[PDB]
RNA sequence: UAUACCGCCAUCUUCAGCAAACCCUGAUGAAGGCUACAAAGUAAGCGCAAGUACCCACGUAAAGACGUUAGGUCAAGGUGUAGCCC
């Protein structure tokens, strides 16, 4: 018995979406990466860097927009340019959605010296993919 | 209200029903049968004790020979004999009080 | 009020739609309907309707037998004509392919598989919420294989759904709404049933269809 | 640090301690429990230490038609929010935690005089609420396993009436409280039984009886007399719809055969129409109130019988010496005329 | 303080059962629900299984639920409680 990225099995009354429903050795298998760089490649480097720099974007871009995420984000990094992709609920004011997705960009680029841009999707509500 | 208006008043009806006046009311006591004699009296020094009968509670009420349709509550209109007062959850001095007016 | 006017108008009269033309204790003893199993085989509530014993072999008595043969075959009819579901059962496997057949020339719906457990109580969740379940049924073989009450009238008897079937020397008739004392297991006996079952509901069924015609025009 | 923080979910289960030791076998803890919480609910996202005004999500972005700016919320401006925001924390937790106040039934730390409301509506659609509902006992059953050893299921007995000669009794077994009574409460609804009376207050005649070592003696009696029975009885008549009787319980006292007899009882009692069709005699009735008048109660249906019944002496008739003492009068006991509760 | 815990794993497991939700039997008790030439069981869902990785479809890996051992770990890290807070 192993406990590593799964959830316990419930009555029946427990909204679970793909990526924390399926458990970690499913990876590349049956799921994606949240992240997509080359640091973990061969003739690369940095990747501590990487790793710890994209864990304290999460947690910020998480501690930022809260409330109102749903599931984990998708990165993108294509050589210079960083690409952040959410997904969103519809509750607060577009207003707030702009005015805080352009103040975490500004500041992103601003400590990371690096070029950011981030898009967020909508949902009424999470996306369900099984009850456990 | 001196008076026995209080009693048709919109207020008694929303605030009890079709119900009789003593059947809101209930006892906290010992276990299993309460006791045999209810309190003394439900008011002493011009202060009211916890749980106190609905009579007693509702100082707008008053214990009048004129009040019928409020003295024949207890007293069973099947049967002329009236309820003793372990049965209608009021003490015993509002309740000779009430046996006086009745008679 | 008419539509309540035509449903109740069959009631009155007896025999309505003529369902005496079908029986009589002549076919009923060629067909060896008054048979019965041994003395052995004998029922306490079986026991009234034994007109005698004869060789360790009980024998049925036939005007009880043509009484509630007549009363079953009006029910049905009056359920036919009100368009009352029916559905029919014989767990024998000597006549499930009869009777299903004779099923198909009714129009009418039967089950001679298997019964599995609480397919009448648990319907709902076994089909759907919104189903209507059968208003009558009946049976040709009322004990199982094992010599056993089918569950079908104890779930009859508790969803209050009335059951006609044929009582044998064996059977319980207690529950039984119009018990029909007879042979369960002569081919005879059971074809006979099933040919007065195909008439008599054939019957209801046109005789609606006249009278809603009949309606129509007027 | 800030790299050591975390989500708050895996904090709230290490700090409540759900599960893991404590909560399995039943052993739980000394009415101890951490009352969940949400912090990110309550406050605004707006506000701080630093009262930056935010056009973007504090304030309205547009006032009279004119782009606001960024400015500074003095320090009494923010000493002022805070307090307010600490009465609305302090109230947010009152509201929070309160008493519970469900009716006292039978006794405290009971379940007997408690209804749950009227059944659920049905899936086709069949809504219950003349129906009123109520929990006779609860008790913790326990059966061992072979892996997990002791499984506890709670069993509950419920019983459900119109007030108006219509009722049903089941019970429920389940793991949880809640889907017992669930459970319980639907099979009543569904099994149900009816009994008639004979005013709308009383049954038609007095039935001593017995039912698994459960001996019951009910006793037919006028209007005004109250119901002065078991707590149980007295909680079903209610439902019934019948104000008054007696009833005595002797033997065992084990209330699910008590109720499985008198259903029994009241469903076996015939009704006085059915007696007159079955003797062919009209029943005539005579009470204290009314003098020597024959009041007919029913007649038969059929044609009357012409030869009327013999006269019956001495008759060969089993009763109680209970009854018989009663009678004589030479009985004596503080414990059985007590001025109990209301009804 | 692992006898508050989260997080992470040993164990039977070289297992295959675990089960929301309904119905039925036992006089409506704890409890049980199996007979296929079939007699009251129906089953969401999980797991097993299947497929996926290596050289295949076998094999090896992986996976291996509900739960026992208050199993080990406040010393990966954090955290409830109790303390030091010259
Ligand atoms: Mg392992
Ligand atoms: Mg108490
Ligand atoms: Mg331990
Ligand atoms: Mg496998
Ligand atoms: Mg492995
Ligand atoms: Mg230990
Ligand atoms: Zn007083
Ligand atoms: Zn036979």
């Amino acid at each position: 018995k192993n406990r590593a990225a799964r959830v316990r099995v419930s009555k029946g009354d427990k909204p679970v979406t793909y990526e924390e429903a399926h458990a970690p050795h499913y990876i590349a298998h049956r799921k994606g990466w949240l992240s997509l760089h080359t640091g973990n490649l061969d003739g690369e480097d940095h990747a501590a860097e990487r790793t710890v720099e994209d864990v304290f974007l999460r947690k910020f871009m998480w501690g930022t927009f809260p409330g109102c995420l749903a599931d984990q984000l998708v990165l993108k990094r294509r050589g210079n340019q960083l690409e952040i992709c959410a997904v969103v609920l519809r509750q607060l004011s577009p207003h707030k959605y702009y005015f805080l997705v352009g103040y975490s960009e500004t500041l992103l680029s601003y400590f990371y010296k690096c070029p950011v841009r981030l898009h967020l999707q909508t949902v009424p509500s999470k996306v369900v993919y099984k009850y456990l | 209200d001196e008076p026995w208006k209080y009693l048709e008043s919109e207020e008694y009806q929303e605030r009890y029903g079709s119900r009789p006046v003593w059947a809101d009311y209930r006892r906290n006591h010992k276990g299993g049968v309460p006791p045999q004699r209810t309190r003394k009296t439900c008011i002493r020094r011009n202060k009211v004790v916890g749980n106190p009968c609905p009579i007693c509670r509702d100082h707008k009420l008053h214990v009048d020979f004129r009040n019928v349709k409020l003295l024949e509550q207890f007293v069973c209109a099947h049967t002329g004999i009236i309820f003793y007062a372990p049965y209608t959850g009021v003490c015993v001095k509002q309740h000779k009080r009430l046996t006086q007016a009745i008679q | 009020d008419f539509n309540d006017k035509i449903l109740n108008e069959p009631l009155k009269h007896s025999d309505f739609f003529n369902v005496k033309e079908l029986f009589s204790v002549r076919s009923l003893f060629d067909a060896r309907v008054h048979l019965g199993h041994k003395a052995g085989c004998r029922h306490r509530f079986m026991e009234p309707y034994i007109f005698g014993s004869r060789l360790d072999h009980d024998i049925i008595d036939l005007e009880q037998t043509a009484t509630h043969l007549q009363l079953a075959l009006n029910f049905t009819a009056h359920m036919a004509y009100r368009k009352g579901i029916i559905l029919f059962i014989s767990r024998n496997r000597q006549f499930s392919y009869l009777i299903e057949n004779m099923a198909r020339d009714c129009g009418e719906y039967a089950h001679t598989r298997y019964f599995r457990g609480g397919m009448l109580t648990n319907a709902r969740l076994l089909f759907g919420p919104t189903v209507r379940l059968p208003d009558l049924i009946i049976f040709l073989h009322t004990l199982n294989n094992i010599f056993e009450p089918h569950v079908a009238v104890r779930d009859a008897a508790k969803m209050n759904i009335p059951t006609v079937g044929i009582v044998d020397t064996n059977c319980n008739p207690c529950l039984i709404t119009y018990p029909v004392p007879g042979n369960d297991d002569s081919p005879l006996a059971v074809h006979l049933y099933c040919r007065l079952f195909q008439t008599a509901i054939t019957r209801a069924k046109e005789k609606r269809q006249q009278v809603e015609a009949l309606y129509r025009l007027q | 640090s800030f790299f050591t923080k975390l989500t708050a979910d895996e904090l709230w289960k290490g700090a409540l301690a759900e599960t893991g030791a404590g909560a399995k076998k039943g052993r739980g803890k000394r009415t101890k429990k951490k009352k969940r919480k949400d912090l990110n609910r309550g406050q605004i996202i707006g506000e701080g230490r630093y009262g930056f005004l935010w056009p973007g999500l504090n304030v309205p972005l547009m006032k009279n038609g004119a782009v606001q700016t960024i400015a500074q919320r003095s320090k009494e401006e923010q000493e002022k929010v805070e307090a307010d925001m600490i009465q609305q924390r302090e109230e947010w937790d009152r509201k929070k935690k309160m008493k519970v106040k469900r009716e006292r039934g039978w006794s405290g730390n009971s379940w007997g005089g408690i209804s749950l409301g009227p059944p659920d509506p049905g899936p086709c659609g069949e809504t219950y609420e003349d129906f009123d509902t109520r929990i006779l006992e609860v008790r913790n059953v326990f059966t061992m396993t072979a892996k997990e050893g002791r499984k506890k299921s709670i069993r509950v007995l419920v019983a459900v009436g119109n007030g108006k000669g219509a009722a049903g009794f089941s019970i429920g077994k389940a793991t949880d409280r809640m889907d017992a009574f669930r459970k319980a409460k639907n099979r009543a609804v569904h099994h149900l039984h009816y009994i008639e009376r004979y005013e709308d207050h009383t049954i038609f005649h007095d039935i001593s009886l017995r039912f698994k070592r459960t001996h019951i003696k009910m006793k037919k009696q006028p209007k005004g007399y109250g119901l002065r029975c078991h707590r149980a009885i007295i909680t079903i008549c209610r439902l019934i719809g019948i104000k008054d009787m007696y009833a005595k319980v002797s033997g065992s006292i084990n209330m699910l055969s008590l109720t499985q007899g008198l259903f029994r009882g009241l469903s076996r009692q015939e009704t006085h129409q059915q007696l007159a069709d079955k003797k062919g005699l009209h029943v005539v009735e005579i009470r204290e109130e009314c003098g020597p008048l024959p009041i007919v109660v029913a007649s038969p249906r059929g044609p009357l019988r012409k030869d009327p019944e013999p006269e019956d002496e001495v008759p060969d008739v089993k009763l109680d010496w209970e009854d018989v003492k009663t009678a004589q009068g030479m009985k004596r006991s503080v414990w059985s005329n007590l001025k109990r509760a209301a009804t």
